[PDB]
RNA sequence: GAGUGGUGGAGAGGUA
Protein backbone atom coordinates (compact mmCIF):
# COMPACT_ATOMS: atom_id res chain seq x y z
CA UNK A 1 0.00 0.00 0.00
CA UNK A 2 2.87 2.05 -0.50
CA UNK A 3 3.25 1.41 -4.10
CA UNK A 4 -0.46 1.55 -4.77
CA UNK A 5 -2.56 0.63 -7.74
CA UNK A 6 -5.43 2.57 -8.54
CA UNK A 7 -6.65 2.64 -12.05
CA UNK A 8 -7.15 5.83 -14.53
CA UNK A 9 -10.58 7.20 -14.77
CA UNK A 10 -11.27 4.77 -17.92
CA UNK A 11 -10.41 1.53 -16.22
CA UNK A 12 -6.85 1.82 -17.58
CA UNK A 13 -4.83 0.76 -14.58
CA UNK A 14 -1.66 3.30 -13.88
CA UNK A 15 0.29 2.04 -11.44
CA UNK A 16 3.78 3.39 -9.34
CA UNK A 17 7.54 2.71 -10.55
CA UNK A 18 7.70 0.65 -7.69
CA UNK A 19 5.56 -2.35 -9.16
CA UNK A 20 7.58 -2.43 -12.39
CA UNK A 21 11.04 -2.54 -11.02
CA UNK A 22 10.27 -5.24 -8.75
CA UNK A 23 8.68 -7.53 -11.95
CA UNK A 24 11.80 -6.62 -13.65
CA UNK A 25 13.75 -8.07 -10.80
CA UNK A 26 11.32 -10.58 -9.67
CA UNK A 27 11.48 -12.34 -13.68
CA UNK A 28 14.85 -12.07 -13.95
CA UNK A 29 15.60 -14.11 -10.88
CA UNK A 30 13.08 -16.57 -11.82
CA UNK A 31 14.77 -16.56 -15.30
CA UNK A 32 18.06 -17.32 -13.27
CA UNK A 33 16.29 -19.96 -11.16
CA UNK A 34 15.24 -21.76 -14.43
CA UNK A 35 18.84 -22.05 -15.98
CA UNK A 36 21.11 -23.08 -12.29
CA UNK A 37 18.05 -25.77 -12.26
CA UNK A 38 18.88 -26.15 -16.01
CA UNK A 39 21.90 -26.10 -15.08
CA UNK A 40 22.97 -23.76 -18.20
CA UNK A 41 26.27 -22.90 -20.07
CA UNK A 42 28.69 -20.51 -18.18
CA UNK A 43 28.94 -17.41 -20.27
CA UNK A 44 24.81 -17.69 -20.01
CA UNK A 45 24.17 -18.14 -16.66
CA UNK A 46 26.96 -15.11 -15.98
CA UNK A 47 25.05 -12.82 -18.42
CA UNK A 48 21.93 -13.41 -17.20
CA UNK A 49 23.75 -13.08 -13.19
CA UNK B 1 -51.67 -2.68 20.54
CA UNK B 2 -51.27 -1.21 17.07
CA UNK B 3 -52.17 -2.58 13.81
CA UNK B 4 -49.39 -4.95 11.71
CA UNK B 5 -49.40 -2.49 8.74
CA UNK B 6 -48.79 0.61 10.82
CA UNK B 7 -46.21 -1.40 12.65
CA UNK B 8 -44.10 -2.37 9.38
CA UNK B 9 -44.68 1.07 8.10
CA UNK B 10 -42.85 2.29 11.27
CA UNK B 11 -40.32 -0.53 10.63
CA UNK B 12 -39.34 0.11 7.26
CA UNK B 13 -39.70 4.23 7.51
CA UNK B 14 -37.58 4.22 11.24
CA UNK B 15 -35.10 1.31 9.33
CA UNK B 16 -34.75 3.86 6.11
CA UNK B 17 -34.10 6.96 8.75
CA UNK B 18 -31.35 5.16 10.88
CA UNK B 19 -29.80 4.10 7.52
CA UNK B 20 -29.64 7.65 6.76
CA UNK B 21 -28.00 8.83 9.99
CA UNK B 22 -25.69 5.48 9.92
CA UNK B 23 -23.44 7.71 6.67
CA UNK B 24 -22.59 10.26 8.61
CA UNK B 25 -20.34 9.19 11.77
CA UNK B 26 -16.70 9.47 11.31
CA UNK B 27 -15.04 5.72 12.89
CA UNK B 28 -15.94 3.96 9.88
CA UNK B 29 -14.84 1.20 7.35
CA UNK B 30 -12.68 2.69 4.93
CA UNK B 31 -12.02 0.17 1.84
CA UNK B 32 -8.88 0.21 -0.13
CA UNK B 33 -8.96 0.48 -3.94
CA UNK B 34 -8.51 -3.47 -4.51
CA UNK B 35 -12.04 -3.94 -2.13
CA UNK B 36 -13.67 -1.64 -4.04
CA UNK B 37 -12.71 -2.61 -7.46
CA UNK B 38 -13.98 -6.24 -6.44
CA UNK B 39 -17.11 -5.00 -4.93
CA UNK B 40 -18.19 -3.13 -8.29
CA UNK B 41 -16.91 -6.37 -10.47
CA UNK B 42 -18.32 -9.04 -7.91
CA UNK B 43 -20.40 -8.41 -4.64
CA UNK B 44 -21.26 -10.77 -1.44
CA UNK B 45 -22.73 -9.82 1.25
CA UNK B 46 -21.98 -5.84 1.30
CA UNK B 47 -25.52 -4.85 -0.01
CA UNK B 48 -27.03 -1.16 1.48
CA UNK B 49 -30.50 -0.35 3.18
CA UNK B 50 -32.19 3.25 1.32
CA UNK B 51 -32.18 6.80 3.13
CA UNK B 52 -33.98 9.50 2.27
CA UNK B 53 -33.71 12.80 0.42
CA UNK B 54 -32.77 14.22 3.73
CA UNK B 55 -35.63 16.58 4.06
CA UNK B 56 -38.28 13.90 4.96
CA UNK B 57 -35.46 12.90 6.95
CA UNK B 58 -34.97 16.39 8.56
CA UNK B 59 -38.63 16.57 9.26
CA UNK B 60 -39.04 13.04 10.79
CA UNK B 61 -35.73 13.87 12.60
CA UNK B 62 -37.30 16.76 14.24
CA UNK B 63 -40.52 15.34 15.60
CA UNK B 64 -38.46 12.83 17.32
CA UNK B 65 -35.91 15.45 18.84
CA UNK B 66 -39.15 17.19 20.30
CA UNK B 67 -40.66 14.57 21.66
CA UNK B 68 -38.14 11.96 22.96
CA UNK B 69 -35.80 15.17 24.74
CA UNK B 70 -37.10 13.62 28.04
CA UNK B 71 -36.06 9.99 27.56
CA UNK B 72 -32.62 9.36 26.98
CA UNK B 73 -32.27 5.67 27.25
CA UNK B 74 -35.01 4.96 24.82
CA UNK B 75 -33.09 7.30 22.26
CA UNK B 76 -30.02 5.54 23.10
CA UNK B 77 -31.47 1.99 22.38
CA UNK B 78 -33.31 3.20 19.04
CA UNK B 79 -30.27 4.99 18.27
CA UNK B 80 -28.16 1.91 18.61
CA UNK B 81 -30.70 -0.83 17.14
CA UNK B 82 -31.51 1.61 14.05
CA UNK B 83 -28.17 2.11 12.88
CA UNK B 84 -25.51 -0.19 14.44
CA UNK B 85 -28.26 -3.06 13.90
CA UNK B 86 -27.93 -4.54 17.19
CA UNK B 87 -30.49 -7.17 18.44
CA UNK B 88 -32.96 -6.93 21.29
CA UNK B 89 -31.10 -9.98 22.70
CA UNK B 90 -27.78 -7.91 22.35
CA UNK B 91 -28.48 -5.01 23.67
CA UNK B 92 -30.49 -6.57 26.74
CA UNK B 93 -27.42 -8.21 27.63
CA UNK B 94 -25.96 -5.17 26.74
CA UNK B 95 -27.00 -3.41 29.67
CA UNK B 96 -27.50 -6.18 31.90
CA UNK B 97 -23.94 -6.21 31.74
CA UNK B 98 -23.43 -3.20 33.33
CA UNK B 99 -31.69 -9.73 35.77
CA UNK B 100 -31.70 -9.72 31.77
CA UNK B 101 -34.95 -11.12 30.88
CA UNK B 102 -36.78 -8.09 32.99
CA UNK B 103 -33.74 -6.20 30.86
CA UNK B 104 -35.61 -7.26 27.56
CA UNK B 105 -38.79 -6.72 28.71
CA UNK B 106 -38.51 -3.17 29.28
CA UNK B 107 -36.39 -2.13 26.96
CA UNK B 108 -39.16 -3.63 24.08
CA UNK B 109 -42.14 -2.23 26.35
CA UNK B 110 -40.54 1.52 26.00
CA UNK B 111 -39.66 0.86 22.35
CA UNK B 112 -43.38 -0.12 22.19
CA UNK B 113 -44.02 3.39 24.13
CA UNK B 114 -42.39 5.48 22.42
CA UNK B 115 -43.61 4.32 19.18
CA UNK B 116 -46.84 4.84 20.10
CA UNK B 117 -46.01 8.67 21.15
CA UNK B 118 -43.99 9.39 17.53
CA UNK B 119 -46.61 7.05 15.54
CA UNK B 120 -49.69 10.32 15.51
CA UNK B 121 -47.50 12.92 15.65
CA UNK B 122 -45.74 11.19 12.38
CA UNK B 123 -48.82 10.85 10.66
CA UNK B 124 -50.18 14.31 10.89
CA UNK B 125 -46.63 15.75 10.25
CA UNK B 126 -46.94 13.68 7.20
CA UNK B 127 -50.48 14.99 6.02
CA UNK B 128 -49.78 18.58 6.70
CA UNK B 129 -46.98 19.23 3.72
CA UNK B 130 -47.37 20.41 0.54
CA UNK B 131 -45.88 18.69 -2.26
CA UNK B 132 -43.71 20.51 -4.41
CA UNK B 133 -44.82 20.33 -7.71
CA UNK B 134 -42.84 19.56 -10.89
CA UNK B 135 -41.16 21.91 -13.40
CA UNK B 136 -43.62 24.22 -15.71
CA UNK B 137 -42.99 25.95 -18.87
CA UNK B 138 -45.00 29.12 -19.53
CA UNK B 139 -45.27 29.85 -23.49
C1' G C 1 -21.01 -5.17 8.68
C1' A C 2 -25.13 -0.15 4.97
C1' G C 3 -22.40 6.47 -0.81
C1' U C 4 -17.43 7.43 -3.19
C1' G C 5 -11.52 8.59 -6.38
C1' G C 6 -7.64 12.73 -7.51
C1' U C 7 -3.25 12.86 -5.58
C1' G C 8 0.86 9.29 -8.49
C1' G C 9 3.69 11.21 -12.87
C1' A C 10 4.86 14.29 -17.17
C1' G C 11 4.34 18.58 -20.31
C1' A C 12 2.71 23.50 -21.31
C1' G C 13 0.88 28.29 -19.53
C1' G C 14 -0.31 31.75 -15.62
C1' U C 15 -0.38 34.71 -10.43
C1' A C 16 2.36 36.93 -5.90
Amino acid sequence: DLRPLVPLDGGRFATSDLNDLYRRVINRNNRLKRLLDLAAPDIIVRNEK
Amino acid sequence: NLTKEQHEWLNGWLELWGAWVYSGRLEKRMSSVIAKFMESVEPGRVMTRPMCNDDDGMLISQVVDSVMYIDKKAFGILLSYYAHGSSKHAIASYYHRVSLATCRREVDEILNASLFMIYPVLDSAFKNRKRVEKIKHVA
